[PDB]
């Protein structure tokens, strides 16, 4: 798009088309009428929470201190 | 003993005894100075058997019967004193309360995850 002194260009960032887009909505489609999922890619945070669940099992806080909640 | 003769006529009874705990304590006060060496938190050493020797004698036999209900006093809120420990025991029914639930306001304070019956 051009414009009196300016101009800009609204570039894709994937090749787009008929068939392209097409296929990608189909596998949406599928993904969903399975019930498959996927993992993020997240190592840190599986790390911290793997050690955090670990860390928090099986102590048996309350109940040593006598706090009611 | 009263209660005992109400059984023997063939009657039954109610018994209904405001603190058990303070029938052990008097024994343990007393204990030392009858010469006894002390056993495990301070209590006498005849603790089981002073407080067996009561606990068994009221119970519901073939003549009559005797539905009691006992208060246990827990010094220090430890249900592992050897007092209450040893008298968990002679018991059928026993409502455990807590200090916890009475601070929440929650009257009886019974704890649902201690009391148990026969």
């Amino acid at each position: 798009e051009v414009q009196p002194g300016n101009v800009t260009v609204l570039a894709d960032t994937a090749i787009r088309g008929q068939d392209l887009d097409e296929a990608r909505a189909m596998e949406a489609k599928r993904k969903a009428e399975e019930h498959i999922s996927s993992s993020h890619g997240d190592v840190d945070y599986a790390q911290a929470s793997a050690e955090l669940a670990k860390a928090i099992a099986q102590l048996r806080v309350i109940e040593l201190t006598k706090k009611a909640m | 003993t009263m209660a005992e003769k109400f059984r023997d006529e063939g009657r039954d009874v109610l018994l209904f005894v405001d603190n058990i705990y303070r029938y052990t304590l008097a024994g343990t006060e007393v204990s030392a100075l009858l010469g006894r060496m002390p056993s495990a938190v301070g209590y006498q050493p005849t603790l089981a058997e002073e407080m067996g020797v009561l606990q068994e004698r009221i119970t519901s036999t073939k003549t009559g019967s005797i539905t009691s209900v006992q208060a246990v006093y827990v010094p220090a809120d430890d249900l592992t004193d050897p007092s209450p420990a040893t008298t968990f025991a002679h018991l059928d029914a026993t409502v455990v309360l807590s200090r916890q639930i009475a601070s929440l306001g929650i009257y009886p304070a019974v704890d649902p995850l201690d009391s148990t019956s026969r």
